[PDB]
């Protein structure tokens, strides 16, 4: 099976940076596409966007066009993501998650275990 | 003018010893293609 271990949840505040990777297993690092969905309090689970590790190409969320930052280590295997200007709304728990086959990014069957920030 | 002649039969039940090479055939069991086996290599056909 694969699995994607997960960076410790740093403490922050407003108006700043965070950094938290995730590094893979079991499944060839570049064939399969990486994704990004944190979970804050009752809203539904936020996509951030999508990490294709073969060239770096990348599709990030509206609301985040911006402040998001996906990048990649393919040597290491792991993944990366800054989030700047940092709120207390944008607080949540950070989950990297590629979907079922490479055929098809949005059936999440692998999840990371979850990553939690606090600001 | 005879009675009894040469026939010819194709597909007749006879061996004989031999030495030949033989190729290999493994339980296509291993799922992970990423840690591949040294013996049980991807020429090997699926059993
Ligand atoms: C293909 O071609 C493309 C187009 O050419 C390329 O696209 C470009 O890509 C680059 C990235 O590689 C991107 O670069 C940006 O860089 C920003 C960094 O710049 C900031 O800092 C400088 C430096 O200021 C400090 O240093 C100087 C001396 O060096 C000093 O004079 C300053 O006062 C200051 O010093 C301070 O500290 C010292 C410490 O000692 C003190 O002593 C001192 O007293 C000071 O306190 C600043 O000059 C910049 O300011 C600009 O940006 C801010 C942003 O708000 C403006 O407010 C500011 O006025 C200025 O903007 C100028 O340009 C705009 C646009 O023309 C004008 O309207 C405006 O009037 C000014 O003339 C920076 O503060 C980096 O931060 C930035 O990212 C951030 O901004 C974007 C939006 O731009 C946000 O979305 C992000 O979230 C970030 O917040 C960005 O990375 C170029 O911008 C980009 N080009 C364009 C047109 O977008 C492309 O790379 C190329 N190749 C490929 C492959 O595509």
């Amino acid at each position: 099976q694969v699995q994607l271990v997960q960076s410790g949840g740093q403490m922050k505040k407003p108006g700043e940076s965070m950094r938290i990777s995730c590094r893979a297993s079991g499944y060839e690092f570049i064939d399969c596409t990486l994704n990004w969905i944190r979970l804050a309090p009752g809203k539904r689970p936020e996509w951030m966007g999508w990490l294709k590790p073969r060239g770096g190409a990348v599709n990030y969320c509206r609301p985040l066009q911006g402040r998001v930052t996906m990048t990649r280590d393919v040597y290491s295997d792991t993944a990366f993501l800054e989030l700047r200007s940092l709120t207390v709304d944008d607080t949540a728990v950070y989950f990297c998650t590629r979907g079922k086959n490479c055929d098809y990014n949005w059936d999440f069957e692998h999840w990371g275990r979850g990553t939690p920030v606090i600001v | 003018a005879g009675d009894l002649w040469v026939t010819v039969y194709y597909g007749v039940p006879v061996w004989e010893d031999a030495d030949t090479t033989l190729f290999c055939a493994s339980d296509a069991k291993a799922y992970s293609t990423e840690s591949h086996n040294v013996w049980a290599t991807h020429a090997c056909v699926p059993t």
